[PDB]
C-alpha cells in the first residue's frame, strides 16, 4: 500500500500520505494541513465543527486533496471509518478549557487512546501523537499531567507510534503570544513572581508544523518524543514586555501571589463561553520551560527554528494601536535572551 | 464494477472520496444490452442501418449479411442481422 | 441619411411658461405620473420554483450523453467533440469492447471548464452527446461539476424523453 | 464569391503610387491586396514621417487610428511587424502602413501624430516588448503590476511561467511555479496535403 | 498627490474592473489615470491556439452586451479572408439580430448610466424588454447571450418557424417603453444638470483620439460605418444616423436613444423584407453539411469530419475589417497564414479609444463627474482588456 | 421544409418616432391659480 | 401611566419605522415592474423582522479607529430621531414644551455630528470625504429649514406645536404659505438624506461605509423613523389635520393618512429622479431657495402687521 | 418540551431562517455573467422577492456573488473583499470563468477559478449562468444555511 510519488512538488502533485487528522480546525492543525496541502499528500480532516467553519480549510488543499469526514469523540465509529483507508494518523486533539461534557483526561487521554487503537485494526503505517512540552504525571496543571498519562498509554494500544511534544507555541493565532498581548483591556497585567523565574522557549507555528509533517515522510522516527523547542529562551519578563513593546501598548507588571491567582483563572474559567484563562492554564504559563533533554525537534526533524522576535512582528500587529502599525521591529528594541 | 469495471483495491487509497458518499455507476449497464437484441433476419444479401429514424440515427452504412457463419454488425449499433 | 438630436422668441406667455417650468417644477411632476402609473400595472415578476422562464428546444443547458433504444450508448469514441471543444473540456480515451465494438472507457466532460457552446451538440455524427435541457445542476463541491461517464449517462437516462422530444422539434432546423 | 468593385482596386492602387512617389524614401512594396485594402510598408524610420503626410494631406486625409498591432514572425529577424490601420473620414478609405521592428530596436512613437496611439503603443510594449521612444508614459497596460515577460510573443508559453494562489500560512496570495492539472491538448491540425492555390 | 484616490474596482459604479486612481484637489479632479488589465484574460493569445470556429466563442465573450455584433466582425472577416459571402437570408438575419443587438447594448448603456447617476426605474424598466430580446436569442440560438450564432458563414440553423412574429409583436411595443423612460429622464430637471456640458469633446479631438463612435457622432462629425462602408446587407435598408451638436453627455445620451429608435425602423424592414433562401454558404469547404446530408453521402460525412476536426484552411492573408458595433468601431485585425488556425487577431475594442479620452474629458470635474462620464463611454471591460 | 417568413403582404408599420405628448396647463393659468390660493388664505 | 404612554409613542413608532422599509421595498418594486418582497411571511410582512436579526447577529467589526465616536454616533443618530417625537401634538402631545419646534429644531440640528463622529471614527477616505460634504448640505439645508419655520410660527403666534391646531382650524396653513410648503418638502428631503438630495452614501460604496451588523442598523433605524418624523411635521405645521375637541383621533387619523401618503411620496421621489450633484445641491439652497425663502420670510412679517392680523400669543 | 436540546434547536432554526431569508449579495461584476445577474435583479426574476437586495457594500453584505474571470490581477482584490465582510459570510461562484477557468483556463492571466482565492459554497454552472439557474444556485444557498446548525454544537461542545 503506497503512492509513488510523482509531479514537481507542488499543488496538484502527488507526495503519497492518505493521512487522518482528527483536530485539524486548530491552531496548529491550519498549519498541518497546509504543509500537507502543499506537499500534495491526501489529507482526510475529520470534524465535529459546523462546515462554515471548516471552509477555511479547503482553498489550501488542491482538488480531491482533501476529504472531510463527520466524526464523535463519544462515538467509536466514527473514528473506525476516518482511519478505514488512512496510512497516516496524526492527532492533535486537546481543549486547554474543561468543557461540560469533555473533561480534561477524555480530550488528552481517553480520546487518543480510542483513536491510536482503531489505526493498529486499520493498520496504518504510523501515527503521530502530539502532547505539551514538560508533561510530567505529577506536575503541576492537570492538564500537562494528564497529558502526560497519555502519551504512555498510547503507546501501549499503538507502538513505536510518534510522540512529538511541542512547547506552547508561537504564531498568529495562537494563544501564548496573543494571550499577554491583550493583556491590555486589563488596565495592569499581573505576572506571577513579577514575570520571572518561568523562562519561557516559544516555537514557530509552522516550525512545529513542518517539523510535523517531515514525521509522516521520514522512516527515523519511530517511538521517537522528539521536543520541538525554539530558537532562544526568555525570561517571561522580557516577552511580557516585548509583546507590549511591539504592540506599542504601556507595561505595569504587577506582583500577585499564583495562589490569589489560580483564583482568578477560576474565575474566567467560570465563564461558559471559552474561559478566557485556565486555573490549568495559569499554573502551565508560570510552569517554567523545562530544558531539552528530549529527543531533538526542530532541525533534528530537519527545520531550522525562527526566532520569535522574525515574526513576532505579524502576531502582534493586530493587537497595535492605531498609530504605531507602521513601527517595523528593527527600528523597535529586541529584548535580551536569558538561557538559565 | 462499471461498465469497463474500474475498482479500487483494498490497499488502493483514491477510494476514500466514496467514504460515507456514494459513487456513479450504471445499471442498465450496455455492454449486455444489444447483447439483448434480436438478430434482425433480413432477404437481401446486403442490408442498410440508418440507426432507426434517419437523420436521428448514425451515418447510414450497409452491412453484407452474405454469411450466415457472421451475423453482420453495425459498427455503430452493434445490432447483428441474421442473413 | 443625417439627424439633429438636439439643434437649436422671448414672449411673456413662452417665458411665464419657462418660469413656471423652473418655479412649480412641472417637468418633475410629469415623471412622478409615469412611475405612479406603473404602480398600477401587473407585475412581470415569475414564482421562480413554482413558475419557470420559458427555454424552447434549442436551450443548451446541462450535458447527457444518449443511448440507442435497444441500450447501447451512443457514442462510439470518434472523438471529434473532444477536437471541436473549444475549452478542452471533454477528455475521451477507448479501447475496443470485449464485444469487438468500439467505445469510450472514460468520458470526462469538465462543466467548469465547459463554456456550454453546443458544438458538441453540432459535431457527434451518431449525436450521443447533446444539449440537455436542465440549467439547475448548481452543486456544493467543485468535484460534482466535474463529470464522467457514469455520471453523463446516468444524466443522459432521466432527461431522455425530453431530449428525445427537444431533438425531434430541432432536427428539421439542423 | 465576394462582390470585389474593381473600381475600387485601381482607384486605392493609384494612391498607393501616390503615396510611394511622394515619399520615396521610407516607403517599399506598396500593394493593394486583393481585398481592395492598401498596405504602404515603410522603413522604421519613416514612422513619423510617413504617418504625418496621411493625417495632413489635402489629397490624402487619414485622421484616425483605428489601431496599432504588432504580428510577431519569429522566423523574421525583425520579429516583430508593427502594423498601424489608419481611417479617412474625408475620403471614406482607409490604409496600412506597416513597419518591423526587431526586440530590441526601438521604434519613433506617434503619440505626436495620433494621441490614440498613447495607449495602443503601451499595449504593444506590455505584450511584445517593441519600446516606443519619445513616449510620455510607457507602462504595462494590460499584463499584472509584476509580471515578467511579454505574454503575446510567440515564444512565451500559453499558460505561462506563474500561476496564483491564497496561502493560509503566509495569508497573501502567492505565485507558484504554474503546476497545470491537464495540459493543453496540442492537437496537430495541418494536413499533409496542401491546396493547388486557385 | 491631491489625496489621490483609486475608484474601487468592485465599486458598483464602473463595470467592475476599473481602478481609477485619482488624484482630487478635495472634489475636484486633477488628474485621471485609469488602470486596465483587470480582465485581460488573453483572448487575442488563446485565439492563435484554435481553429477558425473554435475561435468564434471568443468573440461573443469580448464585448458580451454586444453578444452577436461581435460575431458578425470575426465572421467577416473570416468570410474576406476566403472571399466566400454569406446567403441573402443569412445576410439579413443577421442586419436582424445585428440591430436587436444594437437596442440591447443601448438598454444597458442608458439604464446602467443612470444607476450611476441614481435614477434605478428605468433599468428595471427595459431590463424587463431587455429579457423579452434574450429569449429571441435563446429560440434562434439556444443560449440567452453568448449564442455562436453567426458564424464565419452564416447563421448557424434558420430562425425558429414563429420568431419572425414575435420579433414583431416586440419591436411594435418597444417603442412605448423608450418613450417612457424620455420621460422619466430626457427631460429631467435634474438628468441634463449631471449629463449636460460635462465630458465635451470636441470634434477634431474626438477624431484625434480615435474615438470612432457615438462619442465622435454626438460631438457633430457624421461617420457611420453602417452607411460609410455598408456591411452584409444594411446597404439595403434605410435609416438616419442620430448626429448631435454641443456634445455632451446629455447630447450624445439623446443620440442613443436615437440609434435604439433608429434600429426598430430598421428591424421592421429586415421583419417585412427577409429572402426565401439558405442560412449558410453551400461550399461544404467553408460550412459544415446539413446533418441529413452527412449521415447519407460519403463526401458529406469526409467533410463534416475534416470540417469540425481540423477546420477551414484559410488561404493565407490579413485583412482588418470593422463595423458599427453599439460602443463603436469593432474590428478583428486577422493574419492567417494558410493553416486552419489564425495567427494573429487584434480586436480593436471601441472602448481602448474611449476610455484614454477620459483623462483629456474629466478635466477640473467632480468625483460624480467622473462617474457620469464613464457611462457615456459604455465601457465594457471585456472589450479593452481582451 | 416551410421558412419562418414575414407574412404575405408584409407585416404592419411600427412606430419608430417619439410621441411624448407635449401637455400642460399655461403658465399664467398656472400662476394665477396659485396666487389666488395664497389671497384667500391670507384673508 | 406616564411610563405606559412611553411604550406607546415608542415602540408603536418602531414598529411602524419597520413597516415602512417593507412599503418602501414594494412601493418601489411595482413602480419597477416587481412584486417586491412577498415570499418571506404574508405578503412580506415578516421581511423587516428578518434582516434586522440577520444585521444583529453579523460580526460588527470594529476595524483595524475610534471605540467611541465609532458607538457614540449610531446610539446618537437613533436618541435624537426616536427623541423627537416626544413632543409631536399628535391629537395632544405626551410632553407639551412652550417652545416646542425649537426643539425640533435643535434636536435635528444635533444629528449632523453623528455624521461628522462616524466619518472621523472610520479612519478611511471614503468617510472622511463623504462626511464632510454630508455635514456641509446638512446644515446648508438647515439655515432655509429654519427660516421657512420662523415664518410659519410668525403666523402661528408661538413657537409650541399645540398652537397650530387651533391656528389650522379653519385652512390648512399649505393655502396660506404654499411657496414655502414646497420649500420645506424639499429641505425636508435633504435633511433625510432620501433620494433626490442623497450624494452621501450613494452608489460610492459614506458614514457606513465602515458600519456594519448593529451600528449599521441604529444609524438605520434613525433615518427611517426621522423620514416619518420630518413628513409628520409637514402634516402638522403645513397639512393641518382636522380637529374635534370631542373626538381627539380623527385628528391622529388624519395625521396618519396625511403622514402615510407624505412618507410615501418621499418613496415615490426615489425611485422618480435620479441624485443631484453635490454643488448642484447646494446651488439650489444658497442661490434658487435661500433668497425666495429670506424674502418670503419678510412678506411674512409684513403679512402679519398691514393685514392687522398679528397672530394672538399664546 | 424545556430539555435543552430542543430549545436550542429551536433558536438556531430561527436564526438560520433570518440569515437565509434576508442574504444582502454583492457583485464584483467581474466580465459578463455580470450581465446575467443583472437579470435576476429585474423583473422577471426579482431577486429582491426573495430578500436577496440588489445592491450593497462589502461591510453589509451577506453573500459575494463572483461572476467572471478572476484575473491575476483582480486576484489580489477579490481576497481583500472577500476579507472585508462580516463574520457570517459565502461565497456563491457564477460562470464557468469563476467555478473552474472556463474558455480562459490555459490561459496565464487568469485564476483557474475563484474557490482558489475565496473558499466557494455553491457553484452555478453555465458560460451565461441562466439567471434562473443563478436563482436556483441563491436558493440553494438558502437550503445549506437552513441546514447549518451552529449553537447545537455549542451546546454538544
Ligand atoms: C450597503 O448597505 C445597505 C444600505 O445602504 C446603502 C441600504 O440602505 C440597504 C437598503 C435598505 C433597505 C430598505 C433594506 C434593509 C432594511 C433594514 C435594515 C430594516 C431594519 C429593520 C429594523 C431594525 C426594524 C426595527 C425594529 C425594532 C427595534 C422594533 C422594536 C419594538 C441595504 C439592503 C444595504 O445593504
Ligand atoms: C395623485 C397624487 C398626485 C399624482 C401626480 C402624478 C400623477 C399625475 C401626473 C400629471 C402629469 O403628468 O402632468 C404634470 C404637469 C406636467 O407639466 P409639463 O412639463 O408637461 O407642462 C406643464 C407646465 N407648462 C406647460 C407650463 C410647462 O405638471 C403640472 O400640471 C403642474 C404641476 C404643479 C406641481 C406644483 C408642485 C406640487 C404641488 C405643491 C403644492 C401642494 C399640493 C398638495 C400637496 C398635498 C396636499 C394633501
Ligand atoms: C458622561 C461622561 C462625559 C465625559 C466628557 C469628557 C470631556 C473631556 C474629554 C474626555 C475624552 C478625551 C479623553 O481624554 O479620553 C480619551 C478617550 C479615547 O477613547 P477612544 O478609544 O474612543 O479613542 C481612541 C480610539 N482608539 C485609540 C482606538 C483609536 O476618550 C474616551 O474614552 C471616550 C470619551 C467619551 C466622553 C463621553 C461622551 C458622552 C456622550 C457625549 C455626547
Ligand atoms: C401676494 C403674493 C405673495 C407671495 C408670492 C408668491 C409667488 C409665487 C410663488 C413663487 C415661488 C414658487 C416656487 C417655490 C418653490 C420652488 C423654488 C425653486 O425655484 O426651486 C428650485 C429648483 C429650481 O430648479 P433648477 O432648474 O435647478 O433652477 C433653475 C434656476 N437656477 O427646483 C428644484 O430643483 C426642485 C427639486 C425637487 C426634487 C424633489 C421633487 C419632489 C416633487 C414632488 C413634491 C412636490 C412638493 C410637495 C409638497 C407637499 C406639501 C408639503
Ligand atoms: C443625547 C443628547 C440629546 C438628547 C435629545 C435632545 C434633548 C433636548 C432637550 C432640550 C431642553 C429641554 C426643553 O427644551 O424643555 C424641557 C422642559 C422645560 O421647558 P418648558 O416645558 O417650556 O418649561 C416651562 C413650561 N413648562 O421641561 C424640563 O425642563 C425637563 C428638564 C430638562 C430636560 C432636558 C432634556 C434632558 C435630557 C437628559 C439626557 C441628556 C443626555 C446628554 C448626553 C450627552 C452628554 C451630556
Ligand atoms: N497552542 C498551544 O497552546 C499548544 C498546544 N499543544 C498541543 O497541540 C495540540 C493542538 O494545539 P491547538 O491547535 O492550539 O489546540 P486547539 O485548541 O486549536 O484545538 C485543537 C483541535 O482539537 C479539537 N478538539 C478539542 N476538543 C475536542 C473534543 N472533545 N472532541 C473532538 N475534537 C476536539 C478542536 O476541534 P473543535 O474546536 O472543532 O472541536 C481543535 O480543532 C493540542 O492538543 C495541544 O495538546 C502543544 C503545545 C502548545
Ligand atoms: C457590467 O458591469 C457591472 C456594473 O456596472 C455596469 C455593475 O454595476 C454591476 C453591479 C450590479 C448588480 C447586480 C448589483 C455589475 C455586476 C457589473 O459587472
Ligand atoms: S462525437 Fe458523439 S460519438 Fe463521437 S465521441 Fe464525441 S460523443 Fe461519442
Ligand atoms: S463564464 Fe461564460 S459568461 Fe461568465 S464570464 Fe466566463 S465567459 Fe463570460
Ligand atoms: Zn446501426
Amino acid at each position: 500500500h503506497a503512492v509513488i510519488p510523482h509531479g514537481k512538488g507542488g499543488r496538484s502533485s502527488v507526495s503519497g500520505v492518505v493521512a487522518t487528522v482528527f483536530g485539524a480546525t486548530g491552531f496548529l492543525g491550519r498549519y498541518v494541513v497546509n504543509h500537507l496541502g502543499r506537499m500534495g499528500s491526501q489529507v482526510i480532516i475529520p470534524y465535529r465543527c459546523d462546515v462554515y467553519d471548516i471552509m477555511h480549510l479547503r482553498l489550501m488543499g488542491d482538488l480531491g486533496q482533501l476529504t472531510f469526514l463527520e466524526w464523535d469523540a463519544r462515538d467509536k465509529d466514527s473514528i473506525r471509518k476516518a482511519v478505514q483507508h488512512s496510512n497516516v494518523v496524526i492527532n492533535l486533539i486537546g481543549r486547554e478549557w474543561e468543557t461540560r461534557n469533555f473533561d480534561f483526561e477524555d480530550v488528552f487521554v481517553n480520546i487518543p487512546r480510542a483513536i491510536a487503537q482503531a489505526s493498529k485494526e486499520a493498520g496504518v503505517e504510523r501515527f503521530i501523537h502530539v502532547s505539551h512540552l514538560n508533561a510530567s504525571m505529577k506536575s503541576s496543571s492537570k492538564s500537562l499531567r494528564s497529558k502526560a498519562v497519555g502519551e504512555k498509554e498510547v503507546r501501549s494500544v499503538f507502538p513505536e507510534a510518534i510522540i512529538i511534544r511541542p512547547s506552547d507555541i508561537f504564531g498568529r493565532e495562537d494563544r501564548f503570544l496573543n494571550h499577554f498581548a491583550n493583556y491590555r483591556w486589563f488596565l495592569a497585567v499581573p505576572l506571577v513572581s513579577l514575570g520571572f523565574k518561568t523562562v519561557k522557549q516559544p516555537v514557530y507555528v509552522a516550525d512545529v508544523s513542518k517539523g510535523i509533517v517531515n514525521a509522516t515522510k521520514d522512516p527515523d522516527a519511530v517511538g521517537k518524543t522528539f521536543a520541538f523547542t525554539g530558537p532562544n529562551r526568555y525570561l517571561l519578563f522580557h516577552l511580557v514586555k516585548y509583546i507590549f513593546g511591539m504592540t506599542h501598548r504601556t507595561f505595569i507588571p504587577y506582583p500577585l501571589p499564583l495562589f490569589v491567582y489560580s483564583w482568578i483563572g477560576k474565575l474566567f474559567g467560570l465563564s461558559p463561553f471559552e474561559p478566557w484563562t485556565t486555573k490549568d492554564k495559569v499554573e502551565r504559563i508560570h510552569i517554567s520551560d523545562v530544558m531539552p533533554t528530549d529527543l531533538p525537534g526542530l532541525e533534528d526533524l530537519g527545520v531550522q527554528p525562527t526566532p520569535l522576535e522574525l515574526k513576532s512582528i505579524e502576531v502582534l500587529r493586530r493587537h497595535r494601536t492605531y498609530r504605531w502599525l507602521s513601527s517595523e521591529i528593527e527600528e523597535t528594541k529586541p529584548a535580551k535572551t536569558v538561557n538559565y | 464494477i462499471t461498465h469497463t469495471g474500474q475498482v479500487y483495491d483494498e490497499k488502493d487509497y483514491r477510494r476514500v472520496r466514496f467514504v460515507d458518499r456514494q459513487k456513479e455507476v450504471n445499471e442498465n449497464f450496455a455492454i449486455d444490452l444489444i447483447a439483448q437484441q434480436p438478430v434482425n433476419e433480413v432477404e437481401h444479401r446486403i442490408i442498410a442501418c440508418d440507426g432507426g429514424g434517419g437523420a436521428l440515427g448514425h451515418p447510414k452504412v450497409y452491412i453484407n449479411l452474405d454469411k450466415e457463419t457472421k451475423t453482420g454488425t453495425c459498427g455503430y449499433c452493434g445490432l447483428q442481422f441474421k442473413q | 441619411t443625417y439627424k439633429y438630436v438636439n439643434k437649436k422668441e422671448v414672449d411673456m406667455k413662452s417665458a411665464t411658461d419657462n418660469a413656471a417650468r423652473i418655479l412649480m417644477w412641472t417637468e418633475l411632476i410629469r415623471g412622478l405620473g409615469m412611475t405612479l402609473s406603473y404602480l398600477f400595472r401587473e407585475p412581470a415578476t415569475i414564482n421562480y420554483p413554482f413558475e419557470k422562464g420559458p427555454l424552447s428546444p434549442r436551450f443548451r443547458g446541462e450535458h447527457a450523453l444518449r443511448r440507442y433504444p435497444s441500450g447501447e450508448e451512443r457514442c462510439i469514441a470518434c472523438k471529434l467533440c473532444e477536437a471541436i471543444c473549444p475549452a478542452q473540456a471533454i477528455t475521451i480515451e477507448a479501447e475496443p469492447r470485449a464485444d469487438g465494438s468500439r467505445r469510450t472507457t472514460r468520458y470526462d466532460i469538465d462543466m467548469t471548464k465547459c463554456i456550454y457552446c453546443g458544438f458538441c451538440q453540432e459535431a457527434c455524427p451518431v449525436d450521443a452527446i447533446v444539449e440537455g435541457p436542465n440549467f439547475e445542476f448548481s452543486t456544493e463541491t467543485h468535484e460534482e461539476l466535474l463529470y464522467n461517464k457514469e455520471k453523463l449517462l446516468n444524466n443522459g437516462d432521466k432527461w431522455e424523453a425530453e431530449i428525445a422530444a427537444n431533438i425531434q422539434a430541432d432536427y428539421l432546423y439542423r | 464569391v465576394r462582390p470585389r468593385s474593381d473600381v475600387t482596386h485601381k482607384q486605392l492602387s493609384a494612391f498607393g503610387e501616390y503615396v510611394a512617389e511622394i515619399l520615396p524614401k521610407y516607403v517599399q512594396q506598396v500593394q493593394v491586396s486583393c481585398l481592395d485594402e492598401l498596405e504602404i510598408c515603410i522603413h522604421p524610420d519613416g514612422v513619423i514621417p510617413t504617418l504625418t503626410f496621411l493625417r495632413d494631406h489635402t489629397n490624402a486625409q487619414f485622421k484616425s487610428l483605428a489601431d496599432l498591432t504588432a504580428v510577431d514572425v519569429p522566423t523574421r529577424q525583425n520579429r516583430f511587424e508593427i502594423v498601424y490601420n489608419l481611417l479617412s473620414l474625408r475620403f471614406n478609405s482607409r490604409i496600412r502602413v506597416k513597419t518591423y521592428a526587431d526586440e530590441l530596436t526601438p521604434i519613433d512613437s506617434i503619440v505626436s501624430v495620433h494621441i490614440a496611439a498613447n495607449w495602443y503603443e503601451r499595449e504593444v510594449w506590455d505584450m511584445f516588448g517593441v519600446f516606443f521612444f519619445n513616449h510620455p508614459d510607457l507602462r504595462r497596460i494590460l499584463t499584472d503590476y509584476g509580471f515578467e515577460g511579454h505574454p503575446f510573443r510567440k515564444d512565451f508559453p500559453l499558460t505561462g511561467y506563474v500561476e496564483l494562489r491564497y496561502d493560509d500560512e503566509v495569508k497573501r496570495v502567492v505565485a507558484e511555479p504554474v503546476e497545470l492539472a491537464q495540459e493543453f491538448r496540442k492537437f496537430d491540425l495541418n494536413s499533409p496535403w496542401e491546396a493547388f492555390p486557385a | 498627490t491631491n489625496m489621490t484616490l483609486n475608484f474601487g474596482p468592485q465599486h458598483p459604479a464602473a463595470h467592475g474592473v476599473l481602478r481609477l486612481v485619482l488624484e482630487l484637489s478635495g472634489e475636484m479632479v486633477r488628474k485621471c489615470d485609469p488602470h486596465i488589465g483587470l480582465l485581460h484574460r488573453g483572448t487575442e493569445k488563446l485565439i492563435e491556439y484554435k481553429t477558425y470556429l473554435q475561435a468564434l466563442p471568443y468573440f461573443d465573450r469580448l464585448d458580451y452586451v454586444s453578444m452577436m455584433c461581435n460575431e458578425q466582425a470575426y465572421s467577416i472577416a473570416v468570410e474576406k479572408l476566403l472571399n466566400i459571402q454569406p446567403p441573402p437570408r443569412a445576410q439579413w438575419i443577421r442586419v436582424l439580430f445585428g440591430e436587436i443587438t444594437r437596442i440591447l447594448n443601448h438598454i444597458m448603456a442608458v439604464t446602467t448610466h443612470a444607476l450611476d447617476i441614481g435614477a434605478m426605474t428605468p433599468f428595471f424598466w427595459m431590463f424587463e424588454e431587455r429579457e423579452k430580446m434574450f429569449e429571441f436569442y435563446e429560440r434562434v440560438s439556444g443560449a440567452r447571450m453568448h449564442a455562436a450564432y453567426i458564424r464565419p458563414g452564416g447563421v448557424h440553423q434558420d430562425l425558429p418557424l414563429g420568431l419572425l412574429d414575435d420579433i414583431y409583436e416586440f419591436s411594435k411595443n418597444f417603442s412605448l417603453r423608450i418613450d417612457e423612460v424620455e420621460e422619466m429622464l430626457t427631460n429631467n430637471r435634474i438628468w441634463r444638470n449631471r449629463t449636460v456640458d460635462i465630458g465635451v469633446v470636441t470634434a477634431e479631438d474626438a477624431l484625434n483620439y480615435g474615438f470612432s463612435g457615438v462619442m465622435l457622432r454626438g460631438s457633430g462629425i457624421q461617420w457611420d460605418l453602417r452607411k460609410t462602408q455598408p456591411y452584409d446587407v444594411y446597404d439595403q435598408v434605410e435609416f438616419d444616423v442620430p448626429i448631435g451638436s454641443r456634445g455632451d453627455c446629455y447630447d450624445r445620451y439623446l443620440c442613443r436613444v436615437e440609434e435604439m429608435r433608429q434600429s426598430l425602423r430598421i428591424i421592421e424592414q429586415c421583419l417585412n423584407k427577409m429572402p426565401p433562401g439558405e442560412i449558410k454558404v453551400d461550399d461544404a469547404k467553408v460550412s459544415p453539411p446539413k446533418r441529413a446530408e452527412m449521415k447519407t453521402s460519403m463526401e458529406s460525412l469526409i467533410h463534416h469530419f475534416k470540417l469540425y476536426t481540423e477546420g477551414y484552411q484559410v488561404p493565407p492573408g490579413a485583412t482588418y475589417t470593422a463595423i458599427e458595433a453599439p460602443k463603436g468601431e469593432f474590428g478583428v485585425y486577422l493574419v492567417s497564414d494558410g493553416s486552419s488556425r489564425p495567427y494573429r487577431c487584434k480586436i480593436k475594442a471601441p472602448g481602448f479609444a474611449h476610455l484614454a479620452g477620459l483623462d483629456k474629458m474629466s478635466k477640473g470635474h467632480m468625483l460624480a463627474d467622473v462617474v457620469a462620464i464613464i457611462g457615456t463611454q459604455d465601457i465594457v471591460f471585456g472589450e479593452i482588456d481582451r | 421544409v416551410k421558412q419562418d417568413m414575414p407574412p404575405p403582404g408584409g407585416y404592419g408599420p411600427i412606430d419608430y418616432k417619439r410621441n411624448l405628448p407635449r401637455r400642460g396647463l399655461s403658465g399664467y393659468s398656472m400662476f394665477a391659480v396659485g396666487i389666488g390660493a395664497l389671497i384667500f388664505g391670507y384673508w | 401611566m406616564f411610563f405606559i404612554n412611553i411604550l406607546t409613542l415608542l415602540v408603536p413608532i418602531l414598529i411602524a419605522m419597520a413597516f415602512l422599509t417593507l412599503v418602501e421595498r414594494k412601493i418601489l418594486g411595482y413602480m419597477q415592474l416587481r412584486k417586491g418582497p412577498n415570499i418571506v411571511g404574508p405578503y412580506g410582512i415578516l421581511q423587516p423582522f428578518a434582516d434586522a436579526m440577520k444585521l444583529f447577529m453579523k460580526e460588527p467589526m470594529r476595524p483595524l479607529t475610534s471605540m467611541s465616536l465609532f458607538i457614540i454616533a449610531p446610539t446618537l443618530s437613533l436618541t435624537l430621531a426616536l427623541s423627537l417625537w416626544v413632543p409631536l401634538p399628535m391629537p395632544h402631545p405626551l410632553i407639551n414644551l412652550n417652545l416646542g419646534i425649537l426643539f425640533i429644531l435643535a434636536t435635528s440640528s444635533l444629528s449632523v455630528y453623528s455624521i461628522l463622529w462616524s466619518g472621523w471614527a472610520s479612519n478611511s477616505k471614503y468617510s472622511l470625504f463623504g462626511a464632510l460634504r454630508a455635514v456641509a448640505q446638512t446644515i446648508s439645508y438647515e439655515v432655509t429649514m429654519a427660516i421657512i419655520l420662523l415664518s410659519v410660527l410668525l403666523m402661528n403666534g408661538s413657537y409650541s406645536l399645540q398652537t397650530l391646531i387651533t391656528t389650522q382650524e379653519h385652512m390648512w396653513l399649505l393655502l396660506p404659505a404654499w411657496p414655502m410648503a414646497m420649500m420645506w418638502f424639499i429641505s425636508t428631503l435633504a435633511e433625510t438624506n432620501r433620494a433626490p438630495f442623497d450624494l452621501t452614501e450613494g452608489e460610492s460604496e459614506g458614514f457606513n461605509v465602515e458600519y456594519a451588523a448593529g451600528p449599521f442598523a441604529l444609524f438605520f433605524m434613525a433615518e427611517y423613523t426621522n423620514i416619518i418624523l420630518m413628513n409628520a411635521l409637514t402634516t402638522i405645521i403645513f397639512l393641518g389635520p382636522l380637529y374635534y375637541i370631542n373626538l381627539p383621533e380623527l385628528y391622529s387619523t388624519n395625521f396618519m393618512m396625511e403622514a402615510l401618503l407624505l412618507s410615501s411620496t418621499f418613496l415615490w421621489i426615489r425611485a422618480s429622479y435620479p441624485r443631484f450633484r453635490y454643488d448642484q445641491l447646494m446651488h439650489l439652497l444658497w442661490k434658487n431657495f435661500l433668497p425666495l425663502t429670506l424674502a418670503l420670510c419678510m412678506w411674512h412679517i409684513s403679512l402679519p402687521i398691514f393685514t392687522a392680523g398679528v397672530p394672538p400669543y399664546m | 418540551r424545556s430539555r435543552a436540546e430542543y430549545v436550542v434547536t429551536k433558536l438556531d432554526d430561527l436564526i438560520n431562517w433570518a440569515r437565509r431569508s434576508s442574504l444582502w449579495p454583492m457583485t464584483f461584476g467581474l466580465a459578463c455573467c455580470a450581465v446575467e445577474m443583472m437579470h435576476m435583479a429585474a423583473p422577471r426574476y426579482d431577486m429582491d422577492r426573495f430578500g436577496v437586495v440588489f445592491r450593497a457594500s462589502p461591510r453589509q453584505a451577506d453573500v459575494m456573488i463572483v461572476a467572471g474571470t478572476l484575473t491575476n490581477k483582480m486576484a489580489p482584490a477579490l481576497r481583500k473583499v472577500y476579507d472585508q465582510m462580516p463574520e457570517p459570510r459565502y461565497v456563491v461562484s457564477m460562470g464557468s470563468c469563476a467555478n473552474g477557468g472556463g474558455y480562459y483556463h490555459y490561459s496565464y492571466s487568469v485564476v483557474r477559478g475563484c474557490d482558489r482565492i475565496v473558499p466557494v459554497d455553491i457553484y452555478v454552472p453555465g458560460c451565461p449562468p441562466t439567471a434562473e439557474a443563478l436563482l436556483y444556485g441563491i436558493l440553494q444557498l438558502q437550503r445549506k444555511i437552513k441546514r447549518e446548525q451552529k449553537l447545537k454544537i455549542w451546546y454538544r461542545r
